[PDB]
Protein backbone atom coordinates (compact mmCIF):
# COMPACT_ATOMS: atom_id res chain seq x y z
CA UNK A 1 0.00 0.00 0.00
CA UNK A 2 0.91 3.69 0.10
CA UNK A 3 4.04 4.69 2.00
CA UNK A 4 7.43 3.11 2.52
CA UNK A 5 8.05 -0.58 1.83
CA UNK A 6 10.78 -2.80 0.36
CA UNK A 7 10.75 -4.19 -3.18
CA UNK A 8 13.29 -6.57 -4.76
CA UNK A 9 15.16 -4.70 -7.51
CA UNK A 10 17.80 -6.09 -9.88
CA UNK A 11 20.26 -3.44 -11.07
CA UNK A 12 21.85 -3.94 -14.49
CA UNK A 13 24.63 -2.01 -16.26
CA UNK A 14 24.16 -0.09 -19.48
CA UNK A 15 25.27 -2.03 -22.55
CA UNK A 16 26.03 -0.96 -26.12
CA UNK A 17 23.88 -3.26 -28.27
CA UNK A 18 24.80 -3.48 -31.95
CA UNK A 19 22.06 -4.00 -34.52
CA UNK A 20 24.24 -6.07 -36.85
CA UNK A 21 23.39 -3.73 -39.75
CA UNK A 22 26.22 -1.21 -39.34
CA UNK A 23 28.23 -2.60 -42.28
CA UNK A 24 25.35 -2.87 -44.77
CA UNK A 25 23.67 -0.63 -47.33
CA UNK A 26 19.89 -0.22 -47.41
CA UNK A 27 18.67 -1.10 -50.91
CA UNK A 28 15.01 -1.28 -49.85
CA UNK A 29 13.02 -0.29 -46.76
CA UNK A 30 9.22 -0.35 -46.70
CA UNK A 31 6.47 -1.33 -44.28
CA UNK A 32 5.07 -4.83 -44.73
CA UNK A 33 3.17 -7.67 -43.10
CA UNK A 34 5.09 -10.96 -43.17
CA UNK A 35 3.41 -14.37 -43.02
CA UNK A 36 4.74 -17.89 -42.52
CA UNK A 37 3.22 -21.13 -43.79
CA UNK A 38 2.34 -23.66 -41.07
CA UNK A 39 2.17 -27.06 -42.78
CA UNK A 40 0.72 -28.77 -39.69
CA UNK A 41 -2.57 -26.85 -39.97
CA UNK A 42 -2.24 -25.67 -43.60
CA UNK A 43 -2.53 -21.98 -42.75
CA UNK A 44 -0.67 -18.78 -43.41
CA UNK A 45 0.14 -17.30 -39.99
CA UNK A 46 1.04 -13.67 -39.37
CA UNK A 47 4.77 -13.48 -38.71
CA UNK A 48 5.38 -9.78 -38.08
CA UNK A 49 4.60 -6.23 -39.10
CA UNK A 50 7.25 -3.56 -39.64
CA UNK A 51 9.95 -2.51 -42.08
CA UNK A 52 11.33 -5.24 -44.35
CA UNK A 53 14.82 -4.46 -45.63
CA UNK A 54 17.07 -5.65 -48.43
CA UNK A 55 20.60 -5.10 -47.09
CA UNK A 56 23.95 -5.39 -48.88
CA UNK A 57 27.31 -5.55 -47.12
CA UNK A 58 29.70 -2.84 -48.29
CA UNK A 59 32.76 -5.09 -48.17
CA UNK A 60 31.70 -8.61 -49.21
CA UNK A 61 28.65 -7.54 -51.27
CA UNK A 62 26.45 -10.20 -49.62
CA UNK A 63 22.71 -9.49 -49.81
CA UNK A 64 20.16 -10.56 -47.21
CA UNK A 65 16.58 -9.84 -46.19
CA UNK A 66 16.00 -8.48 -42.69
CA UNK A 67 12.78 -7.45 -40.96
CA UNK A 68 11.97 -6.34 -37.42
CA UNK A 69 8.66 -6.15 -35.58
CA UNK A 70 7.17 -2.84 -34.50
CA UNK A 71 7.46 -1.70 -30.88
CA UNK A 72 9.46 -4.80 -29.88
CA UNK A 73 12.02 -4.62 -32.74
CA UNK A 74 12.55 -8.40 -32.76
CA UNK A 75 13.68 -10.16 -35.91
CA UNK A 76 10.97 -11.97 -37.87
CA UNK A 77 13.05 -12.62 -41.01
CA UNK A 78 16.80 -12.97 -41.58
CA UNK A 79 18.12 -14.87 -44.59
CA UNK A 80 20.52 -14.43 -47.49
CA UNK A 81 19.16 -14.02 -51.01
CA UNK A 82 20.20 -16.89 -53.28
CA UNK A 83 20.02 -17.37 -57.04
CA UNK A 84 17.69 -20.37 -56.62
CA UNK A 85 14.95 -18.48 -54.76
CA UNK A 86 11.76 -17.85 -56.75
CA UNK A 87 9.76 -14.79 -55.67
CA UNK A 88 6.27 -15.38 -57.09
CA UNK A 89 2.89 -13.67 -56.69
CA UNK A 90 0.37 -15.21 -54.32
CA UNK A 91 -2.55 -15.40 -56.74
CA UNK A 92 -5.16 -15.92 -54.00
CA UNK A 93 -4.26 -12.65 -52.22
CA UNK A 94 -3.62 -9.05 -53.23
CA UNK A 95 -0.20 -7.36 -53.37
CA UNK A 96 1.43 -10.48 -51.89
CA UNK A 97 4.64 -12.28 -52.84
CA UNK A 98 5.80 -15.75 -51.82
CA UNK A 99 9.21 -17.42 -51.65
CA UNK A 100 11.15 -20.05 -49.71
CA UNK A 101 14.20 -19.39 -47.56
CA UNK A 102 16.32 -20.75 -44.74
CA UNK A 103 15.44 -18.18 -42.09
CA UNK A 104 17.24 -17.29 -38.85
CA UNK A 105 14.69 -15.04 -37.14
CA UNK A 106 14.44 -17.39 -34.13
CA UNK A 107 18.19 -18.01 -33.78
CA UNK A 108 18.42 -21.23 -35.82
CA UNK A 109 17.97 -22.21 -39.45
CA UNK A 110 14.43 -23.20 -40.44
CA UNK A 111 13.19 -23.73 -43.98
CA UNK A 112 10.04 -21.64 -44.32
CA UNK A 113 7.55 -20.57 -46.96
CA UNK A 114 7.13 -16.83 -46.46
CA UNK A 115 4.57 -14.36 -47.79
CA UNK A 116 5.01 -10.58 -47.67
CA UNK A 117 2.16 -8.10 -48.19
CA UNK A 118 2.68 -4.40 -48.93
CA UNK A 119 0.41 -1.37 -48.81
CA UNK A 120 0.36 -0.79 -52.58
CA UNK A 121 0.96 -2.89 -55.66
CA UNK A 122 3.61 -0.30 -56.56
CA UNK A 123 5.72 -1.03 -53.48
CA UNK A 124 5.33 -4.77 -54.05
CA UNK A 125 6.59 -4.34 -57.62
CA UNK A 126 9.57 -2.35 -56.34
CA UNK A 127 10.42 -5.07 -53.81
CA UNK A 128 10.26 -7.80 -56.46
CA UNK A 129 12.38 -5.66 -58.80
CA UNK A 130 15.10 -4.97 -56.21
CA UNK A 131 14.97 -8.63 -55.12
CA UNK A 132 15.55 -9.88 -58.68
CA UNK A 133 18.19 -7.23 -59.39
CA UNK A 134 20.22 -8.64 -56.50
CA UNK A 135 19.79 -12.15 -57.91
CA UNK A 136 21.03 -11.14 -61.36
CA UNK A 137 24.14 -9.54 -59.84
CA UNK A 138 25.06 -12.84 -58.14
CA UNK B 1 22.44 -14.15 -23.17
CA UNK B 2 19.69 -13.21 -20.71
CA UNK B 3 21.07 -11.10 -17.88
CA UNK B 4 18.05 -11.79 -15.66
CA UNK B 5 15.00 -14.07 -15.59
CA UNK B 6 11.62 -13.14 -14.11
CA UNK B 7 8.62 -15.38 -13.52
CA UNK B 8 5.51 -13.66 -14.89
CA UNK B 9 2.09 -15.13 -14.08
CA UNK B 10 -0.68 -14.24 -16.54
CA UNK B 11 -4.20 -14.49 -15.10
CA UNK B 12 -7.73 -13.52 -16.00
CA UNK B 13 -11.10 -14.90 -16.98
CA UNK B 14 -11.46 -17.42 -19.78
CA UNK B 15 -11.63 -16.01 -23.29
CA UNK B 16 -10.04 -12.66 -22.40
CA UNK B 17 -7.10 -13.28 -24.75
CA UNK B 18 -4.21 -14.33 -22.48
CA UNK B 19 -2.96 -17.14 -24.72
CA UNK B 20 -3.50 -15.03 -27.84
CA UNK B 21 -1.49 -12.21 -26.25
CA UNK B 22 1.43 -14.53 -25.48
CA UNK B 23 1.41 -16.25 -28.87
CA UNK B 24 1.45 -12.82 -30.53
CA UNK B 25 4.69 -12.02 -28.68
CA UNK B 26 6.11 -15.52 -29.23
CA UNK B 27 5.58 -16.03 -32.97
CA UNK B 28 3.89 -12.83 -34.18
CA UNK B 29 0.71 -14.71 -35.09
CA UNK B 30 -2.91 -13.93 -34.22
CA UNK B 31 -4.71 -17.15 -33.29
CA UNK B 32 -8.44 -16.72 -33.91
CA UNK B 33 -9.64 -20.08 -32.59
CA UNK B 34 -10.40 -20.22 -28.86
CA UNK B 35 -8.82 -23.37 -27.39
CA UNK B 36 -8.99 -23.14 -23.61
CA UNK B 37 -5.71 -23.48 -21.74
CA UNK B 38 -5.52 -26.57 -19.52
CA UNK B 39 -3.87 -25.55 -16.26
CA UNK B 40 -0.87 -23.56 -17.46
CA UNK B 41 1.54 -23.25 -20.38
CA UNK B 42 4.98 -21.76 -19.73
CA UNK B 43 6.66 -19.80 -22.53
CA UNK B 44 9.86 -17.72 -22.46
CA UNK B 45 9.87 -14.18 -23.86
CA UNK B 46 13.16 -12.33 -24.35
CA UNK B 47 13.31 -8.56 -24.84
CA UNK B 48 16.50 -6.69 -25.69
CA UNK B 49 17.06 -3.41 -23.86
CA UNK B 50 19.77 -0.80 -23.43
CA UNK B 51 20.65 -2.77 -20.26
CA UNK B 52 20.83 -6.18 -21.93
CA UNK B 53 18.35 -8.92 -22.81
CA UNK B 54 15.62 -9.59 -20.25
CA UNK B 55 13.72 -12.88 -20.20
CA UNK B 56 10.17 -13.28 -18.89
CA UNK B 57 9.08 -16.85 -18.16
CA UNK B 58 5.37 -16.34 -18.79
CA UNK B 59 3.06 -18.69 -16.89
CA UNK B 60 -0.11 -18.47 -19.00
CA UNK B 61 -2.78 -19.85 -16.68
CA UNK B 62 -6.29 -21.10 -17.40
CA UNK B 63 -9.24 -18.77 -16.92
CA UNK B 64 -11.97 -21.41 -17.05
CA UNK B 65 -12.87 -22.83 -13.64
CA UNK B 66 -13.12 -26.36 -15.02
CA UNK B 67 -9.56 -26.17 -16.42
CA UNK B 68 -7.98 -24.25 -13.54
CA UNK B 69 -5.43 -26.87 -12.56
CA UNK B 70 -3.30 -25.74 -9.64
CA UNK B 71 -4.89 -22.26 -9.81
CA UNK B 72 -2.94 -20.17 -7.26
CA UNK B 73 -0.40 -22.99 -6.99
CA UNK B 74 1.14 -21.64 -10.20
CA UNK B 75 1.87 -18.29 -8.52
CA UNK B 76 4.69 -19.47 -6.24
CA UNK B 77 7.89 -17.42 -6.57
CA UNK B 78 6.23 -15.18 -9.15
CA UNK B 79 8.07 -11.86 -9.49
CA UNK B 80 5.38 -10.06 -11.53
CA UNK B 81 1.92 -10.60 -12.97
CA UNK B 82 -0.52 -9.49 -15.63
CA UNK B 83 -4.26 -9.47 -14.96
CA UNK B 84 -6.20 -9.48 -18.23
CA UNK B 85 -9.88 -8.77 -18.80
CA UNK B 86 -12.11 -8.14 -21.82
CA UNK B 87 -13.46 -4.64 -22.47
CA UNK B 88 -16.42 -6.20 -24.32
CA UNK B 89 -17.44 -8.34 -21.31
CA UNK B 90 -18.22 -6.57 -18.04
CA UNK B 91 -18.11 -9.81 -16.04
CA UNK B 92 -14.41 -10.27 -16.81
CA UNK B 93 -13.70 -6.85 -15.30
CA UNK B 94 -16.01 -7.61 -12.36
CA UNK B 95 -13.74 -10.55 -11.44
CA UNK B 96 -10.49 -8.53 -11.65
CA UNK B 97 -10.54 -7.98 -7.84
CA UNK B 98 -10.79 -11.74 -7.23
CA UNK B 99 -7.76 -12.40 -9.45
CA UNK B 100 -5.83 -9.59 -7.75
CA UNK B 101 -6.79 -10.93 -4.32
CA UNK B 102 -5.54 -14.41 -5.23
CA UNK B 103 -2.26 -12.99 -6.56
CA UNK B 104 -1.40 -10.85 -3.53
CA UNK B 105 -2.36 -13.70 -1.18
CA UNK B 106 0.64 -15.65 -2.51
CA UNK B 107 3.06 -13.02 -3.85
CA UNK B 108 2.23 -9.83 -1.86
CA UNK B 109 3.87 -6.65 -3.29
CA UNK B 110 4.91 -7.71 -6.78
CA UNK B 111 4.49 -5.35 -9.77
CA UNK B 112 1.17 -6.04 -11.50
CA UNK B 113 -0.21 -4.73 -14.80
CA UNK B 114 -3.94 -4.56 -15.49
CA UNK B 115 -4.76 -5.05 -19.18
CA UNK B 116 -8.07 -4.40 -20.89
CA UNK B 117 -7.92 -6.44 -24.08
CA UNK B 118 -9.93 -6.39 -27.32
CA UNK B 119 -10.17 -2.60 -27.57
CA UNK B 120 -10.18 -3.06 -31.35
CA UNK B 121 -13.84 -4.08 -31.06
CA UNK B 122 -16.21 -1.19 -31.74
CA UNK B 123 -18.97 -2.23 -29.30
CA UNK B 124 -16.94 -1.56 -26.16
CA UNK B 125 -18.83 -2.41 -22.96
CA UNK B 126 -16.27 -1.51 -20.26
CA UNK B 127 -15.70 2.16 -21.03
CA UNK B 128 -12.40 3.80 -20.09
CA UNK B 129 -14.39 5.73 -17.47
CA UNK B 130 -15.66 2.61 -15.68
CA UNK B 131 -12.12 1.23 -15.25
CA UNK B 132 -11.18 2.38 -11.74
CA UNK B 133 -9.71 -0.76 -10.16
CA UNK B 134 -6.14 0.25 -11.00
CA UNK B 135 -6.61 3.44 -8.98
CA UNK B 136 -8.08 1.63 -5.96
CA UNK B 137 -5.01 -0.65 -5.73
CA UNK B 138 -2.19 1.37 -7.37
CA UNK B 139 -1.71 -0.80 -10.46
CA UNK B 140 -0.57 0.18 -13.94
CA UNK B 141 -3.36 -0.05 -16.51
CA UNK B 142 -3.12 -0.25 -20.30
CA UNK B 143 -5.69 -0.56 -23.01
CA UNK B 144 -4.35 -3.28 -25.31
CA UNK B 145 -5.36 -5.37 -28.32
CA UNK B 146 -3.59 -8.56 -29.34
CA UNK B 147 -5.34 -8.32 -32.72
CA UNK B 148 -4.18 -4.78 -33.54
CA UNK B 149 -1.05 -4.92 -31.31
CA UNK B 150 -2.16 -1.64 -29.70
CA UNK B 151 0.06 -1.17 -26.63
CA UNK B 152 0.88 -4.89 -26.67
CA UNK B 153 4.48 -4.20 -25.56
CA UNK B 154 3.65 -1.71 -22.79
CA UNK B 155 2.97 -4.29 -20.02
CA UNK B 156 6.44 -5.82 -20.45
CA UNK B 157 8.21 -2.47 -20.80
CA UNK B 158 6.60 -1.26 -17.57
CA UNK B 159 7.23 -4.48 -15.64
CA UNK B 160 10.83 -4.35 -16.86
CA UNK B 161 11.27 -0.78 -15.62
CA UNK B 162 9.79 -1.71 -12.23
CA UNK B 163 11.85 -4.88 -11.76
CA UNK B 164 15.11 -3.33 -13.04
CA UNK B 165 14.66 0.00 -11.24
CA UNK B 166 15.42 2.00 -14.41
CA UNK B 167 12.74 4.52 -15.44
CA UNK B 168 14.59 5.16 -18.72
CA UNK B 169 14.75 1.53 -19.87
CA UNK B 170 13.95 1.10 -23.56
CA UNK B 171 13.45 -1.81 -25.91
CA UNK B 172 16.14 -1.87 -28.61
CA UNK B 173 16.75 -3.73 -31.85
CA UNK B 174 17.96 -7.22 -31.05
CA UNK B 175 21.27 -8.05 -32.78
CA UNK B 176 20.53 -9.34 -36.29
CA UNK B 177 23.43 -11.71 -36.88
CA UNK B 178 24.42 -12.14 -40.51
CA UNK B 179 23.24 -15.69 -41.29
CA UNK B 180 25.46 -18.35 -42.89
CA UNK B 181 24.82 -19.67 -46.38
CA UNK B 182 23.23 -23.08 -45.74
CA UNK B 183 22.70 -25.63 -48.51
CA UNK B 184 19.21 -27.06 -48.15
CA UNK B 185 18.72 -30.78 -47.45
CA UNK B 186 17.99 -32.58 -50.75
CA UNK B 187 16.19 -35.29 -48.75
CA UNK B 188 13.40 -32.94 -47.63
CA UNK B 189 13.35 -31.20 -51.03
CA UNK B 190 10.16 -32.94 -52.17
CA UNK B 191 8.43 -32.00 -48.90
CA UNK B 192 9.35 -28.32 -49.28
CA UNK B 193 7.95 -28.50 -52.82
CA UNK B 194 4.56 -29.92 -51.81
CA UNK B 195 4.19 -27.44 -48.95
CA UNK B 196 4.81 -24.56 -51.36
CA UNK B 197 2.14 -25.78 -53.78
CA UNK B 198 -0.50 -26.09 -51.05
CA UNK B 199 0.54 -22.73 -49.62
CA UNK B 200 0.04 -21.08 -53.03
CA UNK B 201 -3.63 -22.16 -53.01
CA UNK B 202 -4.35 -20.85 -49.48
CA UNK B 203 -5.03 -17.16 -48.85
CA UNK B 204 -3.59 -14.97 -46.12
CA UNK B 205 -5.70 -14.61 -42.95
CA UNK B 206 -7.09 -11.16 -43.83
N1 LIG C 1 -11.18 -9.18 -31.44
C1 LIG C 1 -10.22 -9.68 -30.64
N2 LIG C 1 -10.24 -10.97 -30.32
C2 LIG C 1 -9.21 -11.32 -29.51
C3 LIG C 1 -8.20 -10.53 -29.02
N3 LIG C 1 -7.34 -11.27 -28.23
C4 LIG C 1 -7.84 -12.48 -28.26
N4 LIG C 1 -8.97 -12.58 -29.02
C5 LIG C 1 -9.77 -13.77 -29.26
O1 LIG C 1 -10.38 -14.14 -28.05
C6 LIG C 1 -10.54 -15.58 -27.98
C7 LIG C 1 -9.95 -16.11 -26.69
O2 LIG C 1 -8.53 -16.28 -26.90
P1 LIG C 1 -7.56 -16.98 -25.83
O3 LIG C 1 -6.27 -16.23 -25.85
O4 LIG C 1 -7.59 -18.44 -26.11
O5 LIG C 1 -8.23 -16.70 -24.40
P2 LIG C 1 -7.64 -17.04 -22.95
O6 LIG C 1 -7.76 -15.83 -22.09
O7 LIG C 1 -6.26 -17.60 -23.18
N5 LIG C 1 -8.63 -18.24 -22.46
P3 LIG C 1 -8.35 -19.43 -21.37
O8 LIG C 1 -8.30 -18.82 -19.99
O9 LIG C 1 -9.44 -20.46 -21.55
O10 LIG C 1 -7.04 -20.10 -21.74
C8 LIG C 1 -9.91 -16.13 -29.27
O11 LIG C 1 -10.93 -16.37 -30.22
C9 LIG C 1 -8.99 -14.99 -29.72
O12 LIG C 1 -8.84 -14.94 -31.11
C10 LIG C 1 -8.18 -9.15 -29.37
O13 LIG C 1 -7.35 -8.29 -29.02
N6 LIG C 1 -9.25 -8.82 -30.20
MG1 LIG D 1 -5.47 -19.59 -22.69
Amino acid sequence: GPGSHFEPIVSLPEVEVKSGEEDEEILFKERAKLYRWDRDVSQWKERGVGDIKILQNYDNKQVRILMRRDQVFKVCANHVITKTMELKPLNVSNNALVWTASDYADGEAKVEQLAVRFKTKEVADCFKKTFEECQQNL
Amino acid sequence: EPQVQFKLVLVGDGGTGKTTFVKRHLTGEFEKKYVATLGVEVHPLVFHTNRGPIKFNVWDTAGQEKFGGLRDGYYIQAQCAIIMFDVTSRVTYKNVPNWHRDLVRVCENIPIVLCGNKVDIKDRKVKAKSIVFHRKKNLQYYDISAKSNYNFEKPFLWLARKLIGDPNLEFVAMPALAPPEVVMDPALAAQYEHDLEVAQTTALPD
